[PDB]
């Protein structure tokens, strides 16, 4: 179809072959936001809460 | 009695601040589209 | 006097599972408020093409 | 035969090791003649190769 | 391994300290573990500082004890427990000194 | 004993103290520590903690106190000198495409509306 | 460099004691490396009609 | 000096060229991104040539002349002699040809543009595009030779590292106890050895099909161009797993130094680091899913290149375990190594989305790929190169680098290159193709967003030149005032300040126990370990 200025998603699905991709691009990115949701959280609990820990648990 | 209210107060303004990072680190194209649609 | 142990163990289990609970409130909205919102429009328009008989 | 003989010359020579052979004076000045030409003439044809002037 | 094998091992190593170095390098790894040290072993962490004639490595005990106590309620009961051997040696704390 | 006018305010005085005197005071203090404690006076007691566990040389912070703002004033003045340098290379730029000036963009919409290009979604195609 | 492990003597530069200031010979190594595509955008446009 | 065979002074020549090829490799990317600022050819007048020349001119300076000679040459010829316990490399005379063919690999490439044609073939130099009927002049003739000089330097530059690690260690340095930067390059040296002779046949056959007309690849004769798509990419995926394994060595040293703690699972980190190198061989046609492979061949690769995400998860979750308990000293190598742990892993999630054969068929050659491989090249192999320079600059040069000025160079790289490479995922999910000087008008949205950022990152690089000027001129007047950080490990809580200056460097490697700068003979006695 036609691309849209300042767009961020797929072009409009006009094929079941194309319609399968949109339900697999979202099936993948649902399991990519748990991993990005973990890493973005497990890196803010370390840089903030453990930069003020002067006794390093080195064992 | 210790980790029921001291483990909370360390974490309530943390997730109040952590979401403010991802709305700037990842949500920043939701402002340049908002500002100038022309 | 109290043999207090497990200050890091109580800050890993509390630390991991509140990221999985934070990996859901960004992902279950993305699959419902965006993905099911996008399948709402395509189920609507294709039902407005089968109306023409 | 010359292995002990050269070992007197090579050890405690106080020379660069590529000047430490007795049969090495003639090995360099013809070699520095073919080295002084093979690194300019592939490069001097490069302004000849910019204007389409080929052969 | 356990809480008691933690206590018996580091209350033993404080006796053969003999120096300022082998107090601070042993007071360090008596505080750099997952758990919290008993007041039995920290009594030999003040007697070790008295054997080496150094006071700020006995004021730094109670400041390392303050951050790694995980509860203020579990600190004042822990502070009043040590007040029997903290008034003999005359060790102040960092908040009372106001440096 | 040790006099008051040598350990009075050993916070602002430890640095910019001459180095031969700077380890003379730790020599006098190391002999006052071979005593029963709680007989050292408080300017002599709080100023042996500053020598062993203060903030000077080692245990100096990675950033100074007036230095975290100098970081955030080089970032926010690097984005300004970036965009301000972007305009000079754009004003020294070639002539743009003819298909962008809001009226080519307008008539390329009912061309798509008469063909139903993006039914659900937007085919606006308008960004002058 | 074979010997003299000093402070400036493991680098083939000549930092101190140079006749000319070093910012001439330091920016003049890194801006020259910046200006090599701007002569590939010169002799390939002027050859191919553009300017 | 020019032809001194000391391995220390060769690696300072490696690093002296990887910025000169860097400031040429990013000045080309400046003009590339300046042309994608607006529709219509703005600065290039109407020339769609010299844009497939600048793209190949930029993408090979970044891969083969920046990240290859720095993470393997600029560091591996300085640290693998030093950390293991050698005096220099095992083959020190061929150690000098491995550098001095690299400027000769530059004269074979800058003159490949100045000649009348210009090699407009792209980085993946494809056979019928680069055939003699398509590309006529001597432009692509030199572009397939400068790729050969670097193929032969970094090949004998890895034979130099298998017979250095295997026999030239110290007394107690057993095979299970090495620094992880050595196990990075020694594992890398078993990929540089077993992928570059595959490449050297895949380029010389293209030379034979261009002036000796042998038809390995010519269609008139049955020679496939699709043989090239599995023979070049058999080199290609191990090549991009060579720009990241020394990147996995520097980060494992920095993140466990600026946290006062040994690294989590060191024996677990060396077995999941060759398994990346071994299993990276068996996945080489995931780039070419759409080129017409079989329905079971693509079914194998869509399950096999996801298993590369099995040991990389071990090598990331352990870096989120080696800083959990310990302290954090946020200096400049710790800032890069902690933003490497967020932007490389987001370049990994886009990896497993592209890894499927059922989803690459709507993503190949788009800008969603360029959004993915720049989060793992300019953010996974520059974030570990800036975290390796700043981690060993005053230890090796002897001069400190104005720490208050290296923090603003980090943030202008972080947010001034995330603004470029994050909107690339949006232009590619619509379907903007690659290597194009102009585009449809709907792709002018983010291509002006990604154009404002290339002046931000290349203003930080102009600042990084000034840090290199402040480090060489009055870099001695930095550690005597409060400009820089001197001790990279602050002492413990109960470690007194007057006892710290006796036992200063509590390192786990020899690299800091040496002098600053190290001696010309820093090992004249066989050192002992444990
Ligand atoms: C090592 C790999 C590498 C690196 C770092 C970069 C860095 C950059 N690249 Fe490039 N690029 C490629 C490899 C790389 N690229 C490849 C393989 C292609 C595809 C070509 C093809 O297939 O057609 C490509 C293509 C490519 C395109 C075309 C897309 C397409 O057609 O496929 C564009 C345009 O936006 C682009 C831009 C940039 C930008 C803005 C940077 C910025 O990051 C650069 C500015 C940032 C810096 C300031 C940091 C780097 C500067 C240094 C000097 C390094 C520092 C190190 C030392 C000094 C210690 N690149
Ligand atoms: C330089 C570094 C580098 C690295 C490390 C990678 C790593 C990976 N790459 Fe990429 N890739 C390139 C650079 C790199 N790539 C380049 C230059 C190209 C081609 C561009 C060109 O042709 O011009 C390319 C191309 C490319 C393609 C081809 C697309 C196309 O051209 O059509 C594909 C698709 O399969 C792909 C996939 C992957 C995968 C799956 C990984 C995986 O190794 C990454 C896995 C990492 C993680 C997933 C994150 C960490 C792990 C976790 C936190 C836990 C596990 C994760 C979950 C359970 C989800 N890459
Ligand atoms: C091809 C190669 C090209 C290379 C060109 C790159 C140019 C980059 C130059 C960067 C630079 O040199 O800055 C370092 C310099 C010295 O700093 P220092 O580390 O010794 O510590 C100082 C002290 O700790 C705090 O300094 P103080 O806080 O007292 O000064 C305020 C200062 C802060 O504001 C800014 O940084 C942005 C303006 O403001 C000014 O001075 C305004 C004066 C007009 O700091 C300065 O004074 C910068 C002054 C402005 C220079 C022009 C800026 C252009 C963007
Ligand atoms: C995050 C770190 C900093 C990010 C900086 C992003 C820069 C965005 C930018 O430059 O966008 C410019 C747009 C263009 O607007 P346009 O709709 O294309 O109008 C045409 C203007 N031309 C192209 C003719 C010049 O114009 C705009 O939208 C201007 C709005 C400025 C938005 C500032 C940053 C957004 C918030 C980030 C937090
Ligand atoms: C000082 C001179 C100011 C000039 C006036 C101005 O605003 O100019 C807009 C410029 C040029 O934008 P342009 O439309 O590409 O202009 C060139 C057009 N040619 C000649 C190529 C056909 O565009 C720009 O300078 C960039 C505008 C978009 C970015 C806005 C600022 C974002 C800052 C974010 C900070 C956070
Ligand atoms: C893992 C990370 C890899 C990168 C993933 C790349 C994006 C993946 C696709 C998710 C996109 C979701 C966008 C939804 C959307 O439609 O919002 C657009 C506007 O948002 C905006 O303009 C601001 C965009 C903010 C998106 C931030 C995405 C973060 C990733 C997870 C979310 C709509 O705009 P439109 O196209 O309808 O406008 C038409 C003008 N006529
Ligand atoms: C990073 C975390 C995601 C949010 C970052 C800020 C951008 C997202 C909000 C702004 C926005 O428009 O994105 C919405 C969806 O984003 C998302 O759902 C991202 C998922 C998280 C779509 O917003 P919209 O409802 O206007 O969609 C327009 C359809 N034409
Ligand atoms: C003052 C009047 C003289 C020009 C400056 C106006 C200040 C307001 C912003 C408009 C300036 C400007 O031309 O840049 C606009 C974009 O805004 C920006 O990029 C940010 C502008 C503020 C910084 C262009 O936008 P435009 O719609 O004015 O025209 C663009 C071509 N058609
Ligand atoms: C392919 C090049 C050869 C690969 C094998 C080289 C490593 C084994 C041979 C070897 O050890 O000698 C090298 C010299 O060869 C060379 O340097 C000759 C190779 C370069 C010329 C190739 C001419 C082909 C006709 C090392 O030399 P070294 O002096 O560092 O070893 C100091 C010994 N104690
Ligand atoms: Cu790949």
């Amino acid at each position: 179809d036609v691309p849209t200025p300042y767009a961020c998603y797929f072009q409009d699905s006009a094929t079941p072959n194309q319609e399968g991709i949109l339900e697999l691009h979202d099936n993948i990115m649902f399991y990519l936001l748990v991993i990005l949701g973990l890493v973005s959280w497990m890196l803010y609990t370390i840089v903030m809460t453990y930069s003020k820990n002067p006794i390093a648990y080195k064992y | 009695e210790s980790w029921v209210i001291t483990e909370g107060r360390r974490l309530i303004p943390e997730i109040f601040q952590w979401s403010a990072v991802l709305s700037v680190c990842l949500g920043w194209p939701g402002a340049v589209y908002f500002f100038s649609k022309a | 006097i109290a043999p207090i142990t497990g200050t890091i163990k109580r800050r890993v289990i509390m630390d991991i599972v509140l990221g999985f609970s934070l990996g859901g409130v960004m992902a279950s909205y993305w699959w419902w408020g965006f993905h099911m919102d996008k399948i709402n429009k395509r189920e609507k328009f294709y039902a407005e093409l089968a109306e023409r008989k | 035969n010359k292995v002990i003989q050269l070992q007197k010359i090579f050890q405690s020579s106080t020379k660069p090791l590529w000047w430490r052979h007795p049969r090495s004076a003639l090995y360099l000045y013809p070699f520095y003649a073919i080295f002084a030409v093979a690194v300019v003439t592939p490069l001097l044809y490069i302004p000849n190769a910019i204007r389409g002037i080929k052969a | 391994e356990t809480f008691e094998e933690f206590t018996a091992r580091y209350e033993k190593e404080f006796d053969e300290a003999y120096d300022l170095f082998e107090v601070q390098r042993v007071l360090n790894n008596c505080f750099s573990y997952d758990l919290v040290p008993a007041p039995a072993v920290i009594e030999k962490a003040l007697r070790a500082a008295r054997r080496v004639n150094d006071l700020p490595t006995a004021i730094r005990v109670f400041e390392a004890l303050k951050y790694k106590v995980e509860n203020e309620d579990q600190y004042k009961a822990y502070l009043d427990e040590l007040k029997d051997v903290r008034q003999e040696l005359g060790v102040p704390l960092k908040e009372e000194l106001f440096p | 004993a040790l006099s008051n006018a040598a350990v009075m305010d050993l916070q602002s005085r430890w640095e910019n103290m001459p180095s031969t005197e700077q380890q003379d005071i730790v020599s006098k203090l190391s002999e006052r520590q071979k005593l029963p404690w709680a007989q050292l006076t408080e300017p002599e007691k709080q100023a042996v903690w500053y020598i062993s566990y203060g903030e000077w040389g080692p245990r100096r912070p990675v950033l100074n106190k007036g230095d975290s703002s100098f970081i955030a004033k080089g970032v926010a003045a690097g984005l300004l000198f970036s965009v301000g340098l972007f305009a000079v290379v754009r004003m020294a730029g070639g002539q743009d495409a003819k298909t962008m000036n809001k009226e080519w963009q307008l008539k390329s919409d009912e061309y798509l509306k008469s063909k139903n290009a993006n039914p659900w979604g937007g085919y606006s195609q308008v960004q002058s | 460099v074979h010997f003299k492990d000093g402070v400036y003597e493991n680098i083939p530069f000549k930092v101190k004691g140079r006749k000319t200031p070093y910012a001439l010979s330091h920016f003049g190594f890194f801006a020259i490396g910046f200006a090599v595509p701007f002569v590939a955008c010169y002799v390939q446009l002027k050859k191919s009609g553009a300017f | 000096w020019l032809y001194s065979t000391n391995a220390k002074d060769i690696a300072v020549l490696y690093f002296m060229l990887a910025i000169f090829s860097g400031m040429a490799g990013t000045a080309m990317s400046l003009i590339i991104r300046l042309e994608l600022a607006a529709p219509g050819s703005q600065y290039l007048h109407g020339n769609s040539q010299l844009f497939n020349v600048l793209v190949v001119g930029h993408a090979v300076l970044m891969i083969f002349f920046l990240v290859m000679p720095a993470l393997i040459g600029g560091f591996g010829n300085y640290l693998l002699p030093l950390m293991i316990g050698a005096t220099d490399t095992a083959f020190p005379r061929i150690n000098n040809i491995a550098f001095w063919v690299l400027p000769m690999g530059l004269v074979c490439l800058v003159t490949s543009t100045l000649v009348e044609s210009g090699a407009g073939t792209g980085w993946t130099v494809y056979p019928p595009l680069s055939s003699i009927q398509a590309h006529s002049g001597p432009s692509v003739d030199l572009a397939i030779f400068a790729l050969h000089l670097t193929s032969i330097s970094s090949l004998l530059g890895a034979i130099n590292f298998i017979v250095t690690t295997l026999n030239m260690r110290t007394n107690g340095m057993t095979m299970h106890k090495l620094p992880l930067f050595v196990w990075s390059i020694f594992i890398t040296a078993f990929l540089l050895l077993l992928s570059l002779p595959v490449l050297s046949a895949g380029i010389t056959m293209l030379l034979l099909d261009r002036n000796f007309n042998t038809s390995f690849f010519e269609v008139s004769g049955g020679g496939d161009p699709i043989l090239y798509e599995h023979l070049f990419w058999f080199f290609g995926h191990p090549e991009v797993y060579i720009l990241i394994i020394p990147g996995f060595g520097i980060i494992s040293h920095v993140v466990s130094t600026y946290s006062k703690k040994p690294v989590f699972g060191e024996i677990s980190m060396v077995y999941a680091m060759a398994s990346i190198g071994l299993l990276g061989f068996l996945v080489w046609s995931h780039h070419m899913y759409i080129v017409g492979l079989d329905a079971d061949t693509r079914a194998y690769f869509t399950s096999a290149t996801m298993i590369i995400a099995i040991p990389t998860g071990i090598k990331i979750f352990s870096w989120l375990a080696t800083i959990h308990g310990g302290s954090i000293r946020l200096a400049t190598p710790m800032l890069y190594a902690i933003a490497f742990l967020f932007l490389f892993t987001m370049g990994g999630l886009t990896g497993v989305a592209l890894a499927n054969a059922s989803l690459d068929v709507a993503f190949h050659d788009t800008y969603y790929v360029v959004g993915h491989f720049h989060y793992v090249l300019s953010m996974g192999a520059i974030f570990s190169l800036f975290a390796g320079y700043y981690y060993w600059s005053p230890q090796i040069l002897g001069l400190n680098y104005n720490e208050k000025l290296a923090q603003i160079q980090f943030w202008l790289i972080f947010i001034g290159a995330n603004v470029i490479f994050f909107p690339m995922h949006f232009l590619g999910i619509n379907g903007m193709p690659r290597r194009i000087p102009d585009y449809p008008d709907a792709f002018a949205g983010w291509n002006y967003v990604a154009s404002i950022g290339s002046f931000i990152a290349t203003l930080s690089l102009f600042l990084f030149i000034y840090i290199l000027y402040d480090q060489l001129v009055n870099g001695l007047n930095n550690k005597v005032n409060n400009k820089s950080v001197i001790y990279n490990k602050a002492p413990d809580f109960v470690e007194s300040n007057t006892i710290f200056n006796l036992n200063t460097v509590k390192s786990s490697s020899i690299e800091f126990l040496l002098t600053s700068p190290p001696a010309v003979h820093s090992f004249n006695t066989p050192a002992v370990q444990s």
